[PDB]
């Protein structure tokens, strides 16, 4: 191999020459700023300077080149990267950095800024990044922007930059089958408002934008509104659209295929190769669709589903390369369509079984057997979904183990064996709450409306303690009627605007039975909503978690397994 | 008149007891909460509460600055 010591010595000597200006022969003249540099470094880094000097043109012998349509700071950072290899990339100058990298065809920095932008893609810059990837040919960025823009924009459709988009880009966006919309009318009104941004600059594109939307809205309202905005005496558009909507037979999209499903993690892996897998139950389809394995079989993790219906994974441990397990603070995000886990910004401290709770767009991970264990062994930390970073919050006053947390009334409610503390995001403080009369642990709670339903606790039992936020008191309702001499595995969840329970029971010398019940809020009784047949759902285990979310049956595949 | 003064103190005591541990309003955010808390008591009387909430700006303890209606003084 090439001697790295001599390579770094040569590089540092060249950078010293650059700083001291000894062997510089070519100077870059940009907006009156002198940039003394060499030809060898520029040729090695950029693919434009190699064609600027070794070409035989008038600049081959000229020692002063007036490089135009560039920026001084961008050129300076590119030169210093070419001379030392350090590329300091902030969150603002990456746009002009990519512009100048495409202006010098510097694939070295082009790849670096492409990776930075593939990491930086978020909701508030999705349309801007897609427009940037349309301006400069970049297929990876274009595809990532396609996916993220489709999802987040069809969720939001309010960005100001969406109005200033090319016709081809909008045709690609609207005609795609990856849009995430609960209805087919929101895309219609989004297209209408985009068209009405201008009057005559969009008339020619009117015949094309309607060609990608289904005819179910091409004969109903929002056709006379276009006639109102039609240019005067234009008889080539009204009669055109009058007899035009014959083709494009109505085909349902993919965004209207989200159903309230119970996502399960760390289930009993059918194949012994994996230790744990992930499955999902369909309360409506009455089937069990398989889910992608956790990233690097990440066990002992926590789940959260934001009000925007997004799944996240935090904490967990990976078997170190017989008992062998090491805890990692890696963070991941689940793609609802690609059926894969996209990595995100990792946490600061590793966790085991963390309680992920979403509130005000922030992901809160409370506790989880942190590595530190100092006097603040109860330190909790939130995540920024806008800036893609983690921020510490007010620590929990008391150290708790095997706890659960929910969000009610824009506040974090973490529950332990007998104590409860409410966190105020506005003031970053903890307030003492009501005290339970029973010592129970290893249970889960579901936030339904303005009440907290702590179900089960210790196997578990059928004890239920209902807490009211407005009343600040713990009261008993009833006990779930289950078979005696059994060990039910209770799982509290909210589904169909009602509090249902996923309770798996096992009898003596008998296999586990799956059945869910609907708890009557006013009657204080668990009614049999549906019985899960064992012909579709097999054993899941004991350390499995359940959460409420929506998934697409089309993108996912049915798990092939014998009843 | 006596019951009108009773309502006048009933709204002010509620607004000073509740809003000390809650968020801030921009134009008409906290008024909905204060009317919901008094929904079972009497009529909201929007004009009365609007005229009375702007009288506390003359001094301290949550003056609720009208022009700078972006952050309220969460102090005592």
């Amino acid at each position: 191999q090439i001697n790295t010591e001599y390579a770094v010595s040569l590089l540092e000597q060249l950078k010293l020459f650059y700083e001291q200006q000894l062997f510089t022969d070519i100077v870059l003249i940009v907006e009156g700023t002198e940039f003394p540099c060499h030809k060898m470094v520029l040729a090695t880094c950029s693919s434009y300077f190699r064609a600027m000097f070794m070409s035989g043109l008038s600049e081959s012998k000229q020692t002063h080149v007036h490089l135009r349509n560039v920026d001084a700071a961008t050129l300076q950072i590119i030169i210093t990267y070419a001379y030392t290899g350090n590329l300091a990339m902030n969150d603002s100058t990456v746009e002009q950095l990519y512009e100048t990298a495409c202006f010098l065809q510097v694939e070295d920095v082009l790849q670096r800024c492409r990776e930075y932008l593939i990491k930086k893609i978020n909701a508030e810059n999705c349309v801007r990044l897609l427009s940037f990837a349309d301006l400069f040919s970049c297929e990876e960025l274009k595809q990532s922007a396609k996916r993220m823009v489709e999802h987040k924009f069809t969720a939001v459709y309010h960005q100001d930059a969406f109005m200033q988009l090319s016709h081809d880009l909008l045709i690609d966006i609207l005609s795609s089958d990856n849009l995430n919309v609960e209805k087919e009318e929101t895309v219609r009104e989004a297209a209408m408002l985009w068209l009405e941004y201008n009057t005559e600059s969009r008339s020619q594109y009117l015949s094309s934008v309607l060609s990608q939307i289904r005819i179910d809205a091409l004969s109903e309202v929002t056709q006379r509104a276009w006639f109102q905005g039609l240019p005067p005496n234009d008889k080539s558009v009204v009669v055109q659209g009058l007899y035009k909507s014959m083709p494009k037979f109505f085909k349902p999209r993919l965004g209207m295929t989200k159903e309230e499903m119970m996502i399960f993690i760390e289930a009993s892996s059918e194949n012994p190769c994996s230790l744990y897998s992930s499955v999902c139950y369909s309360p409506q389809a009455e089937k069990v669709y398989k889910l992608c394995s956790p990233p690097a079989d990440l066990h002992k993790v926590g789940t959260v589903v934001t009000p925007d219906n997004d799944i996240y994974i935090a904490g967990g441990q990976v078997p170190l390369k017989q008992t062998a397990f090491r805890t990692v603070n890696c963070f991941y995000w689940f793609d609802a369509q690609q059926n894969t886990w996209f990595p995100k910004t990792p946490m600061l401290f590793v966790r085991i079984k963390p309680s992920l709770v979403c509130c005000e767009g922030y992901i809160y991970a409370i506790g989880g057997d942190s590595v530190g264990g100092e006097l603040n062994r109860r330190t909790v930390e939130r995540y920024d979904t806008e800036k893609d970073e983690w921020t510490m919050v007010s620590p929990l006053p008391c150290a708790w183990q095997w706890s659960a947390a929910v969000v009610v009334h824009d506040c974090i409610y973490v529950m332990t064996l007998n104590l409860m503390y409410c966190y105020f995001p506005r003031s970053d403080s903890w307030v003492e709450m009501a005290m339970r009369q029973t010592s129970r642990s290893f249970a889960s709670a579901a936030a339904f409306g303005d009440k907290i339903f702590y179900i089960g606790g210790l196997g578990s039992s059928v004890t239920v303690e209902i807490y009211d936020v407005n009343k600040n008191e713990w009261k008993m309702a009833a006990n779930i009627p289950a078979k005696r001499y059994s060990d039910p595995c209770v799982r509290a969840v909210v589904i169909s605007n009602s509090l249902c329970v996923f309770m798996r029971e096992t009898h003596l010398n008998e296999r586990a039975k799956y059945v869910t019940y609907q708890y009557d809020l006013e009657l204080d009784r668990w009614s049999l909503r549906q019985h899960i047949s064992e012909r579709v759902l097999w054993d899941l285990g004991r350390d499995f978690r359940c959460t409420v979310g929506k998934l697409y049956p089309s993108c996912l595949e049915e798990s092939p397994w014998k009843p | 008149q006596k019951v009108d003064d009773d309502r006048k103190h009933e709204i002010e005591a509620a607004i000073v007891r509740i809003m000390k541990s809650r968020k801030k309003m921009q134009h008409n955010v906290l008024v909905a909460e204060v009317t919901q808390q008094l929904k079972a008591r009497f009529l909201p009387s929007p004009v009365v509460i609007k005229k009375r909430i702007e009288g506390l700006i003359e001094r301290e303890y949550l003056a609720r600055t009208p022009e700078d209606r972006k952050v309220y003084t969460y102090v005592a």
